[PDB]
Formats: structure tokens, C-alpha cells, sequence
């Protein structure tokens, strides 16, 4: 699709904010955890907003 | 538009880079005293001028007066929950945005007036003055 450059805006900024997670996070465990899925839930585009709606609500049982 | 659907029906923003036309400040410290503050419309509040997006600069002076008379009941209790209440989207080629902002400004004036003659009276200290 001259070679798949649609196929890295649909991905590639669910694994770039994936990769904040990934990368904000180190050897958290408790509150402080929750304090960082919520270091990256206030962003202005609903696309990465609306993935860590999700989380959080998960990470929070 | 989340920010503004939370200021004006509360006393709070909820901004994580403040681009907001309001912004709150601290006059509430250990060395700064109920009497050294005096009124909280000349020093607590201002207005960031190049903030407002230009739009909204027809209501701009009334937007801030609108949560700072809710905050003040909701230090004593948090539910100043308002019948007004209605998420904003901004609209070109209508004036709705207008509309919604003067229905929340005049029930909080309201609302702190009937408080504030109420309870924590200002007929008595006037009649003793």
C-alpha cells in the first residue's frame, strides 16, 4: 500500500504509547503504580486517551 | 472542552499543561492570613489574557466569576450540583456556547447569594456596624 504506510498510523501509536508504560514504569508496585497508567491518561487526542480509559479501570482492582 | 464542562458546573480544573483561560492561585498559606488576602476577586483570580481562545472573550470576565462563587459553598460542602448542567461543544454558525455559559453564571450567583443571606447572615454585622 506503498508498502504499508496506512498500516503504521492504525499501529504504531498503540505501541508507541505502550511503550510509555513500558518505559515510565520501573519496579513500581502499589499506589505508585496507579500514579503512573495515570501519568499518561490526560493526553489531548482521544485515540491514546481512549486506551488508558481502559487500563486504568483494569489496573485498578 | 472538558476543562470548561468541569470549571463551571464545580470550583475545579482539571488541566495537565495549563493552557486554560483561568488559573487558580494559593492565597490560603500558613503565613498569608484571611485579612491579608482581603477580597479574593482583586488578587486570588486573574485572568490569563492570551489563554482565552478570543471566542470565548464575549463571556471571558464572566467565566472566571462563575466557579469562584461555587467554590466558596464548596469548601463547606462539595455538591453544588446544578440542573444546568450539559456537555459543551464548541459550534460556529450558532451562539450555544453563549447560551450555556450565562445559564451556569447567573444559578451560581444565585446559589451563593441564597448561602451566603442565610447562613453566615450580612444583615446582623451591618445592624451591629
Amino acid at each position: 500500500l506503498r508498502r504499508l504506510l496506512v498500516w503504521t498510523y492504525d499501529p504504531k501509536i498503540r505501541l508507541k504509547t505502550l511503550a510509555a508504560l513500558v518505559d515510565h514504569c520501573q519496579g513500581r508496585k502499589g499506589g505508585e503504580l496507579a500514579s503512573a497508567v495515570h501519568a499518561y491518561t490526560k493526553t489531548g487526542d482521544p485515540y491514546m486517551r481512549s486506551l488508558v480509559q481502559h487500563i486504568l479501570s483494569l489496573v485498578s482492582h | 472542552f472538558e476543562v470548561l464542562e468541569k470549571w463551571i458546573y464545580r470550583g475545579i480544573i482539571h488541566d495537565p499543561y495549563s493552557e486554560f483561560m483561568v488559573e487558580e492561585h494559593e492565597l490560603r498559606k500558613e503565613r498569608i492570613q484571611e485579612d491579608y488576602n482581603d477580597k479574593y476577586w482583586d488578587q486570588r483570580y486573574t485572568i490569563v489574557q492570551q489563554q482565552i481562545p478570543s471566542f470565548l472573550q464575549k463571556m471571558a470576565d464572566k467565566i472566571l466569576s462563575t466557579g469562584k462563587y461555587l467554590n466558596v459553598v464548596r469548601e463547606c460542602g462539595h455538591d453544588v450540583t446544578c440542573p444546568v448542567a450539559k456537555e459543551i461543544i464548541y459550534t460556529l454558525k450558532e451562539r450555544a456556547y453563549v447560551e450555556q455559559i450565562e445559564k451556569a453564571f447567573n444559578y451560581a450567583s444565585k446559589v451563593l447569594l441564597d448561602f451566603l443571606m442565610e447562613e453566615k447572615e450580612l444583615v446582623a454585622h451591618l445592624r451591629s456596624i
